[PDB]
RNA sequence: CAGAAGAAUCAUCGAAUCUUUGAACGCACUGCGCCUUUGGGUUCUACCAAAGGCAUGCCUGUUUGAGUGUCAUU
RNA sequence: CCCACUGUCCCUAUCUACUAUCUA
RNA sequence: GCAGAUCUUGGUGGAAGUAGCAUUCAAAUGAGAACUUUGAAGACUGAAGUGGGGAAAGGUUCCAUGUGAACAGCAGUUGGACAUGGGUUAGUCGAUCCUAAGAGAUAGGGAAGCUCCGUAUGAAAGUUGCACGAUUUUUCGUGCCUAUCGAAAGGGAAUCCGGUUAAUAUUCCGGAACCAGAAGGUGGAAUCACGGCAACGUAAAUGAAGUUGGAGACGUCGGCGGGAGCCCUGGGAAGAGUUCUCUUUUCUUUUUAACAAACCACACCCUGAAAUCGGUUUAUCCGGAGCUAGGGUAUGGUGUUUGGAAGAGUUCAGCGGCUGAAUCCGGUGCGCUCUCGACGGCCCUUGAAAAUCCAACGGAAGGUUUUCACAUCUGGUCGUACUCCUCCAAGGUGCCUCUAGUUGAUAGAACAAUGUAGAUAAGGGAAGUCGGCAAAAU
RNA sequence: AGCUAAAUAUUGGCGAGAGACCGAUAGCGAACAAGUAGAGUGAUCGAAAGAUGAAAAGAACUUUGAAAAGAGAGUUAAAUA
């Protein structure tokens, strides 16, 4: 719909019931979530190594 | 102008103070159209057999100014 | 036309908030509080706070704009301003070693008159009259309590004169009503003009602040209600037709008259009009002096409360000595001596009391607050089922906002207090 | 010409009114704002109207400030 | 240069409209 | 003190009444009609109009009534002339708002100076920048974040239909909608909601500071698909034709708006693991970065059924405004016009900005919230008449015709010579002229 | 480093009184209407135009004509005003 007319919908027909829903999409939602707890992972090995 | 196919509600809704004005129309169909007019919307209902419109003209409140054909 | 922006009426231009308007006044938080206190204003909750606060969810109090755009003309405002310049004049000439010159600041300090915020808080004397009450209670707890670093001796000296001419008052005209005995302190209720005056004064003691109080707030308190105060008394004694203020008996005050030293030169009210109490040195003189003034019993006391004593103690024509101590070594005849409930309960209930059952060593009767009225069933001291559920859970059943809530309340509350005072009596029988 | 009956298209002139502009001064060149106060209407947290205000440089004063500027302070 | 063609020419003639002319 | 100065100003002569400047019939009006009006006939533009609209510009030229003084290379009963009155109606159309290249005041610096340079620049650059607090020695502390002009073709909240004037209509009348903002109230919802493996769904389902994301918002070309209108055409109906006969024939017409309801298909998810390669475009594109196939999800370009809505409009019949009927069923195409979707190229310089709206992360705070439904109210200012770089554009075979618009351009009479233009010509055929220059030949 | 009346100047500004001046192609561009009508995108340029009679008594009325006007008439000392 047009930028204007955006407002008159409801929260909920606006933005998909899920973390980042409506900003980002479901696919890029599980690769950011996927490369957040591979990272966070490393950081983890890497400070046991170097503790 | 919503269609509307409850007669109940097109009795509730005549009742309600919004309501100002009914018109009654007779195609040739032998079909009854009663549209209400409301504050920002126009409601109609058909109704397809004579007894259940008579008895719906009844049923209307006395208050309302009902016409017949236009 | 225009767009008309989100937020730029109704309730978000209505409505203002605390911080905003205090940049709105050019003032500081301890000096919007203190006009404030001192005109009527007070926070209000909007029925959509967010909607007020401009989309926003944080609690932040609001307040009238048009209420903060009254106080932009307040002459107040600026005595507030004029006391800055002068605490910096004062600080420069004792900064530079001028003593004289800060003692002539002094002098000349800028003092403001509550004239006009009285009058326009209060536009009749009846609706002062109204929330006088709340005055009343604050210049009786502060004429007994102590001298402080933030609250002055002129400030305590002045609530024990306005104090004593309102009591003056009361006493000359009778105008006091009942008299209550608490824990809290004595709760007097008084009518005046036809309005109803309640307020309590404390037992004198040796107490100490708690310390948590901020005491600037009372100090603006002070100051507004001793002006309310003055001006209420100016008006009463003129309706009497007494001068005012009346004269003050420095060597009477010297001697702890207490409201003797005050006379008021001109310019059932009679419960106990025949009689001539005594006062021992064990009871509330500045409270047994008050009632008994006030409906007309002559009162004698023990030198040590206080000079000035028409009676003595030897003096035979003592109707009734009141003394709460549990013994009296030098009995007298002809005074019967009784407890100082005696006399409350007679003030509460209007009527004279048995004296034999108040007399000393005596059980005590119970003390019966005359501002609790009787409830509906509250215990004074002195085939069905199918049909009630059916009425009882169609509410709770069909009934849109379920309104009919409220009686978990009102019922419950009620009914739990009056089981518990209506089982009280058959316990205390069981005791009997 | 019509019409009216201290008149007057009179004189004098010390009291007033003086629309939009223009050094032109809220911002622009049909408009767009802000601030203070007051008022209205089938009628009030909305809308509207009215009145008085808001240019720049500088001078005297006032108040409020800033400074790892100059100091004082048992 | 050859061939064809034609009023360019011998040698002009005829037709049509417009122009030209007169009238208000 | 004037005869002269190609003298100055004014007035007036001969030249000189000289040079000169596609209509027809009858009727009406008028003192008067080659020029006005009506009717008939004949013609001209021929959708690229002499058509119908707008921009700029003009200013009342728009309409009605009156006049025939000055205009009229002629005249008028006549003009865009004159006189007198009338005429432009908006919450939805434009401006107003935003920014573009640039311009430009302010800060500072020049310059004797009228002034110039300078546009976040060594500016204390904050319209109430924002929040916090039982009030802080009733003298304010803590924390955070840090110009204006310039687009009536760019961006942008919202309206349609029918009717109505001598002249105005998305504006007025009648009917029907829509947008924005504002508060309470009523009903419903949660105690900071559930379901689905998932893509995601639903009547709701708080979100401070702080931090992001999206829309706005983005080149050009080609082919394909979809829809609408227009064009073509079969019937049905109506009327008007033509009709000795033939011709179930000829011509004309046959409407549904904004808006509001229910339903109606390429991207992704789930099972799946594939080449013996499959699916498939008009145009070979994708596939272990997971094909074909099966089941879903979302996006609905659209289409279906209505409401609006027949009460309107149009066309036929009548009656004296009223009453009847019909306004139907198709078929379609490399058709034209407009728009949308899915691709494929070429790019290169990989393709404005801002206003505005929405969402996410975040977790401050706590009868409360409630992005669900319903009622109630308001919408200012300015342009709007008319005239005219650009819009709309029928059929058949460069012509002809329909729709529409004119029939005016000073007229009449004669047709010698002259001039221009266009033709034909016996015999010869370039003998003409400096010469096949122009014609015919092809 | 500074101030200071009078005698002095004066095509403007507020008024005044005059003249061996000009007498409507003159005198100011403008005696009236004047920086006006008009011209030019603009800066600017820039005219022509005075006289009925003492009084409007400005020609009633009749007639011809569509009208403008004409002819009788009338007003005036005079319409050869």
């Amino acid at each position: 719909l047009r930028p204007r007319e955006f407002a008159r919908l409801s929260h909920n027909k606006k933005t998909v019931q899920r973390a980042y829903g409506g900003c980002l999409s479901a696919n890029a939602v599980k690769d950011r979530i996927v490369r957040a707890f591979l990272i966070e992972e490393q950081k983890i090995v890497k400070q046991k190594l170097k503790q | 102008p919503r269609q509307i196919s409850d007669i109940k509600q097109f009795l509730e809704i005549a009742r309600r103070k919004d309501a100002t004005s009914a018109r009654i129309k007779k195609n040739t169909n032998k079909d009854v159209k009663f549209k209400l007019r409301c504050s920002k919307y126009l409601y109609t209902l058909v109704v397809a057999d004579a007894k259940k419109a008579e008895k719906l003209r009844q049923s209307l409140p006395p208050d309302l100014t009902v016409t017949e054909v236009g | 036309a225009r767009v008309k922006q989100k937020g730029k009426a109704g309730a978000a231009r209505i409505y203002i908030t605390r911080n905003q308007a205090l940049k709105k006044l050019q003032l500081t938080l301890a000096d919007f509080r203190r006009i404030c206190i001192l005109k009527g204003v007070y926070p209000r909750e909007p029925k959509n706070k967010k909607k007020a606060n401009k989309g926003s969810t944080a609690p932040v109090t609001f307040y009238y704009t048009k209420d903060i755009q009254y106080l932009l003309h307040e002459p107040i405002v600026q005595k507030f301003r004029e006391y800055k310049v002068f605490a910096r004049k004062l600080s420069k000439a004792l900064g530079k070693g001028e003593l004289e010159t800060a003692k002539r600041l002094e002098a000349r300090k800028p003092t403001y008159s509550l004239d006009h915020i009285i009058k326009e808080r209060y536009p009749t004397f009846h609706d002062a009259l109204k929330d006088i009450d709340d005055a009343l209670s604050m210049l009786f707890l502060f004429s007994t309590m102590p001298v402080t670093d933030k609250i002055g001796a002129a400030t305590v000296a002045n609530c024990e004169r306005l104090c004593a001419e309102f009591q003056h008052y009361v006493i000359r005209s009778n105008s006091l009503r009942k008299a209550f005995l608490s824990i809290k302190g004595i709760y007097y209720q008084a009518e005046i003009f036809g309005e109803q005056i309640t307020w309590i004064v404390p037992y004198k003691f040796a107490q100490s602040v708690p310390t948590d109080v901020d005491f600037r707030i009372m100090h603006t308190f002070l100051e507004f209600y001793q002006a309310l105060m003055g001006f209420v008394n100016f008006k009463l004694y003129n309706t009497l037709g007494l001068r005012y203020p009346p004269k003050i008996d420095v060597a009477k005050s010297e001697s702890a008259a207490g409201l003797a030293a005050y006379e008021l030169e001109e310019s059932n009210t009679s419960l106990f009009s025949n009689f001539t109490f005594f006062l021992s040195r064990e009871v509330p003189r500045f409270s047994l002096e008050f009632v008994i003034r006030a409906f007309g019993g002559k009162v004698g006391w023990d030198p040590i409360l206080g000079s000035g004593s028409p009676f003595s103690e030897s003096d035979p024509v003592i109707t009734h000595h009141i003394c709460d101590r549990p013994h009296i070594s030098q009995k007298y005849e002809g005074r019967i001596y009784i407890q100082p409930q005696w006399v409350y309960d007679s003030i509460n209930k209007g009527i004279l009391e048995r004296t034999d059952l108040y007399a000393c060593g005596a059980t005590l009767p119970p003390h019966l607050s005359p501002f609790v009225k009787v409830g509906e069933n509250d215990y004074d001291p002195e085939a069905e089922e199918k049909e009630e559920k059916e009425a009882k859970e169609l509410s709770k059943m069909m009934m849109s906002n379920k309104q009919r809530k409220l009686y978990s309340k009102l019922k419950n509350e009620n009914s739990k207090n009056e089981n518990y005072n209506n089982a009280l009596r058959n316990r205390k029988r069981d005791i009997e």
